[PDB]
């Protein structure tokens, strides 16, 4: 029944003033991308930074199993877009946030699926 | 002038000289370029290498196979691998390797001496950033180095598809005479210096379109002396300018033809297609790789 909870440990570590994981690999890009959360190539917009996925994954960086039956990673081999305001802690951002399964944008940082219906535009 | 280029390629005239080896003394030594905010030196370096490789006749087949040696870092991540995966088409197989453990974006990662890496398949592109830490620590007469370079020479002669290309990192002291000789087994080759690291004797030996035989006999000791003469007499201004325009960065997916021809079917017409980056010769079997594990108590 025992199971190590790395996510909780990193969050408590940050709340205690712990220094965020460093050396996340920031990529050079045009910053004119789609702004989607996790992509096959850097897609940062003007308000995001693109990073190599594996370097922003707590499980990959801590060398511990991924929390799912297949042990599959959704960041490794892809690029993660992080809001510039949160680019100082990409590992913490990917843990505390969720990608919208509909538009592919971060919930609360791009996903507009829950905004009131806009009046139709010609 | 060349400050807006990703870097500088050794002019062809240097390859035809017979220079005597001597110390590499760079005028722009100690200096450093202005790196974009939060960008690692190796992300900048690989980005400029890839920007230059875009100007060459690289074969880019569907299901391209790329292997990256010396992909690890003391940071435990793979900056160069992240750039290669950004640069290469989405359907490209990318395998990386390093002596020390690291976290990577590659499809597969092998940990251990490159001499322990085995593969039953041929590759379309070989990138190497391997560098022995003792090369700096201990000083030695500047002779040809025979550690991981002997493995790279063998890997090129047995696991590189005809039409394939390589980019092998060298420095004043980290070089190999046999590797320079193998540059003569490509349709074309050069020594490329990234503008962001122009204050270093580092260069990437680029072999473009492997022919599996020598089109030119190259004396490696003389060619490294020619390379140092170029670095000592043509100062390269440090520059990060090419890093700010990434609009044409992705390698264009040419869909280069892949054929499994016999060694007896390689005629002059085939050599001509290989030389233009219009043909890759190798089988297209299951890509299988492994790293030997030394067993002991
Ligand atoms: N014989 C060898 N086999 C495999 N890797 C080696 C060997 N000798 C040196 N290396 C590696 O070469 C690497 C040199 C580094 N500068 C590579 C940096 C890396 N390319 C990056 O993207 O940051 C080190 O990580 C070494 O462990
Ligand atoms: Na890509
Ligand atoms: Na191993
Ligand atoms: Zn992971
Ligand atoms: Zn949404």
């Amino acid at each position: 029944a025992f199971a190590v909870d790395a996510a909780k440990a990193y969050k408590d570590y940050l709340a205690s003033g712990g220094q965020p994981i460093t050396n996340c690999v920031k990529m050079l890009c045009t910053h004119t991308g789609t702004g989607q959360a996790i992509t096959v190539t850097p897609e940062a917009n003007m308000d995001q930074e693109s990073f190599g996925g594996a370097s922003c994954c707590l499980y990959c960086r801590c060398h511990i199993d991924h929390p799912n039956p297949k042990g599959f990673c959704d960041l490794k081999g892809k690029y993660v877009q992080i809001p510039t305001t949160c680019a100082n802690d990409p590992v913490g951002f990917t843990l505390k946030n969720t990608v919208c399964t509909v538009c592919g944008m971060w919930k609360g940082y791009g996903c507009s699926c829950d905004q009131l219906r806009e009046p139709m535009l010609q | 002038s060349q400050a807006w280029q990703p870097g500088v390629a050794m002019p062809n005239l240097y390859k035809m000289q017979r220079m005597l080896l001597e110390k590499c003394d760079l005028q722009n030594y100690g200096d450093s370029a202005t790196l974009p905010k939060g960008i690692m030196m190796n992300v900048a370096k690989y980005t400029q290498l890839c920007q230059y490789l875009n100007t060459l006749t690289l074969a880019v087949p569907y299901n391209m196979r790329v292997i990256h040696f010396g992909a690890g870092s003391d940071k435990g991540v793979a900056p160069g691998t992240a750039v290669l995966r950004q640069w290469l088409p989405t359907g490209t197989l990318l395998v990386d390797s390093d002596l020390n453990d690291f976290v990577s974006d590659a499809d597969s990662t092998l940990i251990g001496d490159c001499a322990t890496v085995h593969t039953a398949n041929k590759w379309d592109l070989i990138i190497s950033d391997m560098y022995d830490p003792k090369t700096k620590n201990v000083t030695k007469e500047n002779d040809s180095k025979e550690g991981f370079f002997t493995y790279i020479c063998g890997f090129i002669q047995q696991k590189l598809a005809l039409g394939g290309s390589v980019a092998i990192k060298i420095t004043e002291h980290s070089w190999n005479a046999d590797l320079y000789k193998l540059m003569g087994h490509f349709a074309w080759w050069t020594a490329f210096v990234t503008n962001v690291n122009a204050s270093s004797s580092e260069a990437f030996l680029i072999g473009c379109n492997y022919l599996g035989k020598p089109r030119e006999q190259i004396d490696g000791y003389v060619m490294h002396a020619n390379y140092i003469f170029w670095r000592n007499t043509n100062p390269i201004q440090l520059s990060s300018y090419s890093l700010f325009d990434m609009s044409k960065f992705p390698l264009k997916l040419r869909g280069t033809a892949v054929m499994s021809l016999k060694e007896g079917q390689i005629n002059d017409m085939i050599l001509s297609l290989l030389s233009k980056g219009r043909l890759i010769i190798r089988e297209n079997n299951r890509v299988v790789i492994s790293s030997d594990v030394l067993v002991n108590n």
